[PDB]
């Protein structure tokens, strides 16, 4: 048998499902969110990591003139110098006083970190559902873990289990985000080949292991001091290390509906928003006629202790009249009280005792034993706590 | 927290806007505007027919006075001099 | 769960509050069909 | 010191305390969660 | 100097811009489309392929009964034949008449050929889309590969090309598809465990070398034959192997657009629709002072030759009065009219011949040689062909 | 390139044509204001 129900999507609440299949005696299912994954389908700008500024040994020309060629380097910067007179641990290292040249050249290239320490500039596009839940079929808790697309399948205990498709469609991710280990950054990141100096993308590769970078860090050669062997330069500090200082709160900390933000793949775990539908395929061998079972009575209810609360806050003592011994289904037929009980066991002249949970202060509810409905008055009284630390229906 | 004890009477009633509210108590405030302008109403009309039954004896000549009183509060006042 | 809109309770005393408006949009709906009533005599009247 | 709403709007607040101080902080229905250090998040929700 | 054009996208029509870098003398540049790729995710739900029905030896009990044990495997049927009386070579393999049985059990499973033959069914998100632009600068044909995003910038002879943003996002592929070795079809599949006997995923598993597998064949052990060992079944024929014999064509044959359809990985190829602007950093290396060109005047145009094709079916000859000997760059001042000359040599009192492409049948034209400009007269013929097979303007 | 929309040749025939068009238009325009002219000449005897 194929019941159909939707709960909404919110992790820690119990939610309570009455089955009834016609001939057959009703059945009270327990449902409750454990967790529920959002996994963003990602594509790969680029990444960025630290620069290195590949400086070769400075070619001194001594009585003569050296000439720059030009390279296709990222960020190549070349300058020769006239009228050096450089010195060394024995002296000068040129006969001539100012017919003397340096070459200066220079390159930007990816840091031997870039396979380790780097940031992923990601584009999310569209999402999809799946979560696990739990629910307790005949009298034990069990763990369902499935995708919540509708299609995904799940078998626990001969019975057919059906998650979602989600109702909605939020996601604490935008358009455009970049990912560091284990934190995700809601980022506007520059596009490919449009990075500026000192700032996040000042380079800019394909992958870690990737051949061709992009470079665009400000790498002006200076003239070397008195008498020095040395390349002195102006360049804008790695962008990438300035934005790992500061970069602020990732997304696990700043998400609404108390996301919980994972990587390798990057998605959100446990976020409250919108409906889902579960549907489970009971087997006919959980099933028990309802000419199995006994019918009732004269029926009274009396409610001695009662406090609106979001735990079960209430008691109710009903009193009954059976036609034999066997088990029969509990189940408030008002959306206002919910009963802790699923099934209790019956016999003739007899009572039970029921545990529920309301708001309103004067309640006045149905509750369906077995096939037969009683009505039960109750007028509950405030909690002590204004603030709960669990949530409820 | 913030308990929403019953009464009473009303009272109490007041003490339920902290339970589940931003609004609930400025919408019940409508009601009741609305409720006064019923009555009000009411009693404009009930004038104004109070008026369409001292017609007839509006123009002149003895007869009521008489039925002025019993007469709804003008009646009389009005019979005289 | 719970949370949701209303009303609800608190039975009696609600309807204690309750009783106590429209009853007086009743009567001036009835004053004001009467006057009408009255009118329509005079009408005829003349 | 961090600390954020368990709802819609997380407002999130962060400061690094150095001297003794004492802190105030609103707890809404939806949760407030307050991570004071390398410990674990404090999660903290107020009772009707 | 940044010069930014749009042109549409269309794969194989050369288009010409003119460069107008004010102070400096223009530039003729021609662009033509090479390609347009378009690759776009896809997670894999599951792998269908042919069905192994692993039947062994059936367990015959001789004067006795033998019990079904419930297995937990896919497609798991059990029977047990009560009066059997089997026969073999010698004889029969039983002693009592009547007092016998036989347990006949049975499992599906996936096939030795799963790892070869198999069908991927994918879940296509988002596409990315990469190329391929021919530019003829400074005399000669360069080629420029980069993503149509409009950051990707690619640097060819010291001038930086960005491609994009796409106007347009179609893509042949559905949000659902199915890939067998070469050919994927657009195929609305059953989800993963909800797949039907005889049909497409009557078996479903994760990958082709995957544990655990979910099978609906519709196994049924029927009673054996008179004196006969084996067990008889009533099954579904592998939905498979029926698939492949009714897909029909692929996307290859069936997509509009006269799209090409590639694997490993899957992807579309050459396809039209929409626009793409272009934006050219020419280096300021490549620019030439007005100051240093010359003029022209009295100029007449006479056209001796007029086919309107799609190719340069017009011949026109130029005559000319020149101040000095340079270069003059040639445009046609009417959208109708194209040149296939982007610059000429002139002298003084002399002419020039120049290839024309038209669609119109009297055709009135201005051609602007260098900074001056004369009208043509044309009375173009139509062509032999009604039909085509290059692009056109 | 072509592929364009016109109007475009053939000039002189052209002319021909379109001359014979509106011309009727202008003179029903003129005698409409003539007979307004008339008519307040009249309004002005009277």
């Amino acid at each position: 048998y194929e019941h159909v129900t939707v709960i909404p999507n919110t992790v820690g609440v119990p939610y309570k499902t009455l089955v009834n299949r016609p001939g057959y005696s009703p059945m009270v299912l327990e449902m409750e969110l454990l967790s529920v994954t959002l996994e963003p389908t990602l594509s790969l700008d680029y990444i960025t990591c630290e620069y290195k500024t590949v400086i070769p040994s400075p070619y001194v020309k001594c009585c003569g003139t050296a000439e720059c060629k030009d390279k296709n380097l990222p960020d190549y910067s070349c300058k020769v110098f006239t009228g050096v007179y450089p010195f060394m641990w024995g002296g000068a290292y040129c006969f001539c006083d100012a017919e003397n040249t340096q070459l200066s050249e220079a390159h930007v290239e990816k840091s031997e970190s870039c396979k380790t320490e780097f940031a992923s500039a990601y584009r999310a596009h569209t999402a999809s559902a799946s979560a696990k839940l739990r629910v307790l079929y005949q009298g034990n808790n069990i763990t369902v873990t499935a995708y919540a697309n509708g299609d995904h399948a799940v078998t626990v205990k001969d019975a057919k289990f059906i998650v979602g498709p989600m109702s909605s469609a939020w996601t604490p991710f935008d358009n455009k985000i970049v990912v560091y280990k284990g934190d995700v950054y809601n980022m506007d990141y520059p596009p490919f080949g449009a990075g500026r100096p000192g700032q996040f993308g000042d380079i800019q590769s394909r992958t870690p292991e990737s051949k061709d970078v992009y470079a665009n860090t400000q790498l002006v050669l200076q003239r070397p001091a008195a008498g020095t062997v040395h390349v002195p330069y102006s360049q804008a500090p790695s962008g990438f290390k300035y934005w790992l200082k500061e970069r602020g709160a990732s997304l696990q900390h700043t998400a609404p509906f108390g996301c919980q933000i994972a990587t390798n793949p990057v998605r959100a775990v446990n976020c409250a928003v919108g409906n889902m539908p579960i549907s489970i395929d009971i087997p006919e061998a959980a099933f028990t006629r309802v000419v199995d079972a006994p019918s009732l009575t004269d029926m009274s209810c009396e409610v001695p202790a009662c406090t609106h609360s979001s735990d079960f806050g209430g008691v109710a003592i009903i009193k009954y009249a059976a036609s034999k011994k066997g088990k029969c289904a509990v189940h408030s037929m008002t959306n206002a009280v919910t009963i802790r009980e699923a099934e209790i066991e019956v016999e003739g002249n007899s009572q039970l005792q029921i545990s529920f949970s309301t708001a309103l202060a004067s309640a006045e509810f149905r509750v369906q034993v077995c096939s037969t409905q009683v009505h039960c008055a109750a007028e509950c009284h405030p909690p002590k706590d204004h603030i709960v630390n669990y949530p409820a229906s | 927290s913030t308990n929403g004890t019953a009464h009473g009477h009303p009272h109490e009633i007041i003490l339920y806007y902290y339970e589940l509210y931003p609004t609930m108590t400025v919408v019940i405030v409508s009601v009741a505007s609305f409720v006064l302008l019923s009555m009000v109403g009411t009693a404009v009309g009930m004038c104004v027919c109070a008026r369409r039954r001292c017609i007839t004896p509006y123009e002149l000549t003895p007869g009521a006075t008489v039925p002025f009183l019993l007469s709804l509060l003008c009646c009389v006042r009005t019979t005289k001099a | 769960h719970t949370t949701l809109g209303v009303q609800d309770i608190s039975t009696t005393a609600m309807s204690w509050v309750q009783k106590i408006t429209g009853g007086v949009g009743l009567i001036v709906a009835v004053a004001a069909l009467i006057l009408i009533v009255v009118l329509c005599v005079s009408f005829s009247r003349h | 010191l961090s600390y954020r709403n368990m709802g819609e709007e997380p407002n999130y607040q962060e400061e690094w305390v150095m001297h003794k101080k004492e802190v105030v902080l609103t707890v809404p229905t939806e949760g407030l969660e307050v991570t004071w250090g390398n410990n674990e998040p404090y999660k903290y929700w107020p009772q009707l």
